[PDB]
């Protein structure tokens, strides 16, 4: 039902497995998975994207913007490029 | 109506959704299913406000507008420790690097 | 190609902007060339005068990010039997996390300083692979 | 009742003919065309008189001054031009609209020109200076027709936004908007000769006669085809009281103004009849057709 995604700095993020399968990487990598290179202020945002993606995919209720603060954009870009999501 | 939450204790964060009309007690059942501890051994919080088992999440201040999938609302979680409860303690996430010159 | 047909059959349309972006309607003329039209503020609507068989797409007006209209890429006013204006509901697509990340970076760094960045060199290409309407039109017609 | 029969076909334009207008003195017919030319013809014999040229793109409309000496024309090149008809020379080019100019008219005094454009504005111009005196934010969609009433005190405009609006010439103020529950594009509008009524065409195969003071519709005329082009219509007042209009089935339609029944249909054109005109003193109709025809026809009736 759930998986645990652990950041580089030890934070443990517990998310629905279906939500984690949003990332093609995580599908292959996968219960528990460590991300030695992704810190917690980035992994938490990745989990938010998982929630956002599953909630608003194939819905016609008005889609809001996914917000990304400037300070996290590059790492999130690298995380997203790594995660293939 | 769905609310979208982060239940946080120490270095643990649970991402879950719930109905605005569901109860604090029902949210503890979600936590129990994941972190083993029974509802009677849990204390849930909105900021520094202890939430009562019988209140709905809406009644505590978690609504569709304030608790969104791309910006979930935080629920603090504290466990029983021996004769009493541990203090509420949420470890902050890592800090972001300063903005490179290009920005 | 993908082009409007000179039907001369008038058709009223509501351009309804249910997105947070400033929207730029693009009409494909009778030679298939994109023509830009006045922009829509987010959360606003406008009744406009168009024609049956005329092709429209919708983009972010400052960045040319592609947008959805009635859950698809292209809008053509269809048969009207009730006399009401046809709704063109413009919405945000669910962008991939990567794509949305590219959008936010492009908005903060000028394209001169793209390669002045601490990122895997491969993503340099993705940053400068901007959305433009002509790129999609070749895409759309080759589908 | 009327018995219009074809007398002359005027050939010469090389594209769609957009507008025909009899000179107020009855001597001349001016025609405009998508071929960018204006032509002058004898009103009674059809004899070609001269060609007037200067516009850079096609022309939608042409209109005479009260004394039959000047013409104004409205062009896709975004200007109007004022022409001295006897010399064929362009006196002024009226610049200011930001898109196609579709319609034009002089006021009865012929010191002012009114114009309406795809750009949703109505502009009032000084004939002598060529300067724009007023830009009215008249509509929210293309303006299909503009017309001064009998004493020049009012302007009526029509638009694809569904409205007819009546404007005070001197102040520029909108005095009345003609609005109904259903609002199809208004493709043509004209004051009746006494200025009390307004004839409006809509792109649903309907012409309507509005009471200006009451702001209410009194008569409708149907049976013709009009869903695509802005077809020019007229009051025929020299014999019986008719309404005259072109039609997208290549016919000129003539209705009894009072009863609203069709009384004649004129066959002869080989494309959409987009312009009709009624002679000021004789029972003569001019009609003009689009690209598959390119001619003007003159028809005469005994009543």
């Amino acid at each position: 039902m759930y998986v645990k995604l652990i950041s580089s700095d030890g934070h443990e993020f517990i998310v629905k497995r279906e939500h984690a399968l949003t990332s093609g990487t995580i599908k292959a990598m996968l219960n528990e998975v460590n991300f030695r290179e992704i810190p917690s202020h980035v992994l938490s945002k990745v989990c938010m994207y998982f929630t956002y993606k599953v909630r608003y995919t194939n819905s016609s209720t008005e889609i809001p913007e996914f917000p990304i603060a400037p300070e996290i954009a590059l790492e999130l870009l690298m995380a997203a490029n790594f995660l293939d999501c | 109506m769905d609310v979208f939450l982060m239940i946080r204790r120490h270095k643990t964060t649970i991402f879950t959704d719930a109905k605005e009309s569901s109860t604090v007690f029902e949210l503890k059942r979600i936590v129990e299913g994941i972190l083993k501890r029974p509802p009677d051994e849990q204390r849930l919080y909105k900021d520094d406000q202890l939430l009562d088992d019988g209140k709905t999440l809406g009644e505590c201040g978690f609504t569709s507008q304030t608790a969104r999938p791309q910006a979930p609302a935080t629920v603090g979680l504290a466990f029983r420790a021996d004769d009493t409860f541990e203090a509420l303690c949420i470890e902050p996430f890592s800090s972001p690097p300063e903005l490179p010159d290009v920005m | 190609v993908l082009r409007s047909v000179n039907s001369r059959e008038p058709s009223q349309v509501i351009f309804c902007n249910r997105s947070p972006r400033v929207v730029l309607p693009v009409w494909l003329n009778f030679d298939g060339e994109p023509q830009p039209y006045p922009t829509l503020p987010p959360g606003t609507g406008r009744r406009i005068h168009s024609y049956r068989g005329h092709l429209w797409l919708f983009r972010d007006a400052g960045t040319h990010d592609g947008l959805l209209v009635n859950q698809t890429e292209l809008f053509v006013p269809s048969l009207n039997v009730d006399g009401q204006p046809i709704f063109a509901n413009i919405t945000l697509p669910v962008y991939t996390l990567k794509e949305r990340c590219l959008q936010v970076v492009r908005s903060l760094v000028k394209p001169e300083n793209y390669r002045r960045l601490d990122i895997v060199r491969s993503l340099y290409e993705d940053l400068e692979d901007h959305p433009n309407v002509q790129k999609d039109l070749e895409r759309l017609t080759q589908e | 009742k009327p018995n219009y029969a074809l007398k002359f076909t005027l050939a010469g334009h090389t594209k769609a003919v957009s507008s025909v207008k009899f000179s107020p003195n009855g001597e001349w017919l001016a025609s405009s065309s998508a071929d960018k030319l204006i032509k002058i013809w004898g009103a009674y014999d059809g004899k070609f008189e001269k060609t007037i040229s200067g516009h850079k793109l096609g022309i939608s409309d042409v209109a005479w001054s009260s004394d039959s000496n000047l013409l104004v024309s409205a062009s896709d090149d975004k200007t109007l031009k004022i022409w001295d008809v006897s010399s064929g020379k362009c006196l002024k080019t009226l610049k200011g609209h930001s898109n196609y100019v579709f319609c034009c008219n002089f006021n009865p005094q012929s010191n002012l020109i009114v114009s309406g454009s795809f750009d949703e504005s109505v502009r009032i111009w000084d004939v002598k200076t060529g300067k724009c005196l007023k830009t009215l934010p008249a509509h929210s969609d293309p303006v299909s027709a503009v017309h001064f009433n009998r004493d020049g005190s009012l302007i009526v405009s029509s638009s694809y936004d569904g409205l007819c609006r009546i404007w005070d010439t001197a102040s520029g103020q909108c005095l009345k908007t003609l609005i109904d529950d259903d609002n199809p594009p208004v493709s043509f509008v004209k004051f009746s000769p006494n200025g009390k009524y307004i004839l409006a065409a809509t792109l649903d195969n309907t012409l309507k006669l509005w009471d200006y003071s009451k702001g209410k519709c009194l008569k409708t005329y149907t049976g013709h085809k009009n869903e695509k082009y802005c077809i020019f219509a007229n009051f025929s007042v020299t014999g019986g009281k008719w309404i005259v209009s072109g039609s997208e089935d290549n016919l000129v339609y003539i209705w009894n103004l009072q009863t609203k029944e069709i009384v004649q249909k004129l066959q002869g054109h080989t494309d959409v009849v987009i312009s009709t005109a009624c002679h000021p003193t004789e029972n003569i109709i001019a009609s003009a057709a689009l690209e598959n025809d390119k001619t003007i026809k003159l028809w005469k009736s005994d009543c």
